[PDB]
């Protein structure tokens, strides 16, 4: 049980913003608010 | 321990805190400029405890709001005014003190 827990194994991200719209519209009509807080949060984690 | 004057959390805000959560959202001073006053008119209006919790709430969504108009908007280097704070944390709150 101790040696299974990963330390720092990291799934890569997409990071492209473009991709990221497609993917949230495709599936969700409206709910904008939400929308817009996780596009601007992978927007800054792109950034720092 | 007492409360703190609108002032005293003034004096606090611009050296102890807004540093601080400008090193969390990673962002630097020549690009997130925030006059006093811009403080001075949130922590009268937005914000009326004696803790300094709330204030510091405020300033954060602030800065990182900021952050996304940068990474990708387009202004180079935000600029808040009091003018402009409407658009960032939307409008007054309290008022009828």
């Amino acid at each position: 049980w101790l040696t299974s827990i990963p330390w720092g194994k990291y799934s890569n991200e997409n990071l492209d913003l473009a991709r990221a719209q497609a993917v949230l519209e495709e599936d969700h009509y409206g709910m904008e608010d939400v929308k817009k807080r996780i596009l601007e949060f992978i927007a800054v984690s792109q950034l720092r | 321990v007492s409360g703190y004057v609108a002032q005293e959390k003034l004096a606090i805000a611009e050296r102890y805190l807004v540093p601080q959560a400008r090193a969390l959202c990673g962002l630097d001073e020549s690009k997130a400029k925030l006059s006093s006053d811009v403080l001075t008119l949130l922590i009268k209006q937005y914000c009326r405890e004696s803790g300094v919790r709330n204030l510091q709430k405020q300033v954060e969504k602030v800065l990182r709001k900021s952050a996304y108009k940068i990474v990708s908007g387009e202004a180079e280097s935000v600029e808040v005014t009091p003018e402009n704070l409407q658009d960032f944390v939307g409008k007054p709150v309290f008022t009828v003190e």
